[PDB]
Parts: C-alpha cells; sequence; structure tokens
C-alpha cells in the first residue's frame, strides 16, 4: 500500500503512544479524509476515528486523531491491555473508497508476566481404532504472546508430525496456542511416556502422558 | 445500530463465481450505503465497493470493476425507524488469492462528506478458493486431565480433526455451557487439512454428575458431530480421585 504506517509501536500501561499514517499526495493529507480502525486478527474491525479527528460514537476519549499537512496520527492515551492489537488507517474522499494503510501492531508494555497453563491429552481409544494417534498440547493465558514448543518421546526429542499454531489473543488479553504430535498407534504404545514442553520467557513447563493405563 | 447477517462460508474452485448475501435489520435499509470489504493473506484489507440501496448508484474499486456485481433487494418496511433489506456481492473468475474473509458494512451518515464510510459491519464470510474437495471432521474426545488436584479441577474437550475448508464452530451442551470454555484457532496440517481443539475447565467432582457434549458444526460439508466426552480419565493425578 502507498499509505504507510509504522509497522510496530509500543507504550506502557497508563501512558500514551502515537501511530502515524502518511503517503503520497494522492492519499494524504490535503483534501484527503483519514479514518482509523482497530482490526484484531480474525475479527471484524471497529471504527475509532473518522474525518481526521472525530471519535466514532461511544469511543473512549483516550483515542484522538490529528492530521497535519504531512501526516495523520492516532494517539492512544492511558493505554490498557485491550489496546494491544492491530490498527489500520484509511484514506478516502467523497467519491473514492478506502485506501488502507500498511497496518500497525501496538504492544502495551509494563504488564505482568503470565505463565502458560498447559494441558496435554493422549490419543483417544476411538482414534487408535481408526487407526491413528494424536497428542494435543493446549496452551493458554500466557503473556507476552510468544511461546516455543518441544516434544519428547520418553526422554529424547521428537521432530516428526509436530505442528504448532501461531499465538492468538484471548478475550482476557492474554494469549493462546496449540501443538499437535501425530503418531502411529505403535509409536504411542512403544514408549513409556510422551511429553510436551512449553517454553515461555526462558521458563519451560512439562506435561506428560503414558499409554499404560488407557 | 441494527444487524448485518451474512451468508455462510463457501468453498469454490478456481474459475468459479460466488454470490455472498448480506441481510439487514434494525435500521432503515434504504438510507445507508452498503460496502463490501475483504481481507486476504496476500493483500491485507481491501475495500471493494459500495452500493446505494435507494438509487442503485455504485462505486467499485478499479481492481474489482470488471469482476464484481453488487445488487440490492427492495426494502421491507417494518417501523418508522427500521426495515429489512438485503445486499449481494457476486465475484467472478475466482483464483487462489481471492481466499479470505469478505465483509459487508453499513455507512456512517455522521461522516457528512463521505456518508458511505464503513461503520457497522457484518460477521464476515469465509471464502476458500481451492481445487481440493470438502472434508468433514472426525471428532475425538480429549479425556479429562487434572488441572489442579487441590483445587479439584479438570480439563476435558474435543479434538476436531482433519477437515476442509475452514471454519468449524464448537459449542458445549447445546450452548448451555459457556464458562471456562477455550476453543483454539485451527492448525493447518501439511495434508492441507485443518484441525482444532475445544476444551472446558470444570470441577472434577462434576465428571460424575454432569454430562459434557461438544457440538461441532462444519457447514461446508453439512456435517454435525455431537460427541459425549467420556469422563473416565487416564491421567494419574485425576485417577486417584475416582
Amino acid at each position: 500500500s502507498v499509505l504507510t504506517q509504522s509497522a510496530s509501536v509500543s507504550g506502557s500501561l497508563g501512558q500514551s503512544v502515537t501511530i502515524s499514517c502518511t503517503g503520497p499526495n494522492s492519499v494524504c493529507c490535503s483534501h484527503k479524509s483519514i479514518s482509523w480502525y482497530q482490526w484484531p486478527p480474525g475479527r471484524a474491525p471497529t471504527l475509532i476515528i473518522y474525518e481526521d479527528n472525530e471519535r466514532a460514537p461511544g469511543i473512549s476519549p483516550r483515542f484522538s486523531g490529528y492530521k497535519s499537512y504531512w501526516s495523520a496520527y492516532l494517539t492512544i492515551s492511558d493505554l490498557r491491555p485491550e489496546d494491544e492489537t492491530t490498527y489500520y488507517c484509511c484514506s478516502y474522499t467523497h467519491n473514492s473508497g478506502c485506501v488502507f494503510g500498511t497496518g500497525t501492531k501496538v504492544s502495551v508494555l509494563g504488564q505482568s508476566k503470565a505463565n502458560p497453563s498447559v494441558t496435554l491429552f493422549p490419543p483417544s481409544s476411538e482414534e487408535l481404532q481408526a487407526n491413528k494417534a494424536t497428542l494435543v498440547c493446549l496452551i493458554s493465558d500466557f503473556y507476552p504472546g510468544a511461546v516455543t514448543v518441544a516434544w519428547k518421546a520418553d526422554s529424547s526429542p521428537v521432530k516428526a508430525g509436530v505442528e504448532t499454531t501461531t499465538p492468538s489473543k484471548q478475550s482476557n488479553n492474554k494469549y493462546a496456542a496449540s501443538s499437535y504430535l501425530s503418531l502411529t498407534p505403535e509409536q504411542w504404545k512403544s514408549h513409556r511416556s510422551y511429553s510436551c514442553q512449553v517454553t515461555h520467557e526462558g521458563s519451560t513447563v512439562e506435561k506428560t502422558v503414558a499409554p499404560t493405563e488407557c | 445500530q441494527g444487524q448485518l447477517v451474512q451468508s455462510g462460508a463457501e468453498l469454490k474452485k478456481p474459475g468459479a463465481s460466488v454470490k455472498i448475501s448480506c441481510k439487514t435489520s434494525g435500521y432503515r435499509f434504504n438510507f445507508y450505503h452498503i460496502n463490501w470489504i475483504r481481507q486476504t493473506a496476500g493483500r491485507g484489507p481491501e475495500w471493494m465497493g459500495w452500493i446505494s440501496p435507494y438509487s442503485g448508484d455504485k462505486n467499485l474499486a478499479p481492481a474489482f470493476q470488471d469482476r464484481v456485481i453488487m445488487t440490492t433487494d427492495t426494502e421491507v418496511p417494518v417501523t418508522s425507524f427500521t426495515s429489512t433489506g438485503a445486499a449481494y456481492m457476486e465475484i467472478r473468475n475466482l483464483k487462489f488469492d481471492d481466499t479470505g474473509t469478505y465483509f459487508c458494512a453499513k455507512g456512517l451518515l455522521r461522516d457528512g462528506s463521505s456518508t458511505w464510510l464503513p461503520y457497522l459491519w457484518g460477521q464476515g464470510t469465509l471464502l476458500t478458493v481451492s481445487s481440493a474437495s470438502t472434508k468433514g471432521p472426525s471428532v475425538f474426545p480429549l479425556a479429562p486431565s487434572s488441572k489442579s488436584t487441590s483445587g479439584g479441577t479438570a480439563a476435558l474437550g474435543c479434538l476436531v480433526k482433519d477437515y476442509f475448508p475452514e471454519p468449524v464452530t464448537v459449542s458445549w451442551n447445546s450452548g448451555a455451557l459457556t464458562s471456562g470454555v477455550h476453543t483454539f484457532p485451527a492448525v493447518l496440517q501439511s495434508s492441507g487439512l485443518y484441525s482444532l481443539s475445544s476444551v472446558v475447565t470444570v470441577p472434577s467432582s462434576s465428571l460424575g454428575t454432569q454430562t459434557y457434549i461438544c457440538n461441532v458444526n462444519h457447514k461446508p460439508s453439512n456435517t454435525k458431530v455431537d460427541k459425549r466426552v467420556e469422563p473416565k480419565s487416564c491421567d494419574k493425578g485425576l485417577e486417584v480421585l475416582f
């Protein structure tokens, strides 16, 4: 897009941050209207600002817009955990639809570290009859929104049939992810145990399952 | 306010066309522009066009001028302040890069110089363009696992395995159970098939007194699966309590 935003910006809880939106004269700023949308991945967006500096109905006064000759700006004051998401500006006129900017990810700093809650499930009897084996490692309530996952067969690394999702933001503004280890029923029953190791900020938690009593 | 309710997810082959609907209520349909906006992995958010229900006036982005047809039905009056309507968007000559989420959205009249600016959005329609056939999920129980022994809590769930295309929806006990539910975004396997999981955290004492049924819907394959999660656990920490 010819309408450029800062790729990433950060501010601390209770403080402010400003996001910029600029480009060639065809998109900003004289005689061009600028709006701002909050657009969380996988959700519908929310209009924040229209016509450069007008808050959409019911929007908190924490959000403000300003457009100079050079650039448009969205300022988010008194930052909250829910503000940590993606924002798009749009350039528009009476007769010309939205040109969306390149997007900005806002990080809200100064939040407490939250350790992941991890649950590991063994394959079901139904699946082994089918005949497959899937270990499921579910990971929730962690902040900041990044983890790495490693699997173990007894005590040694596994590498085959591991597939892990990207992190996604929960409604409580912490993050979630999941990892899947595919096995044959024979692999499953041929070990004493399998483990999913979830690493978050250097700290690793381990959950383990075993075929013996299933 | 009101409501914009869009048609369901669709799988289409390359070269095909698709017509998405946007049914409206809770406001006077005739007096607000309807926009169409999409999000694709390759291009990000992209405004496609708008149409005026009253006049049929249209504005299409150049990229969609020769492949998108926007239409509306006539407004069905209800009250002075509300009516029902419908808008449609037909897109032709589909290709893989058209895969994404398509939104309809009603314009903001308070934006006096651009009353079309998209303000109230529909829930979105997921369009997948692919040569692969639809595949319904296989659902397997995620047997109860200890969360906290001292707390007397457990987690149980359902694995929704190997389906295509997105999306799947999951509810618990026909929507009666909503607290402590965690439904995870899907993983996209090398097979080209998706899998996801839904888990609920419950008192371990309830495993003997409460039935837990995940209701899984994959509308693209027209399949539903209601799996009762068998509550007898293989988890040692939980086993001791039974």
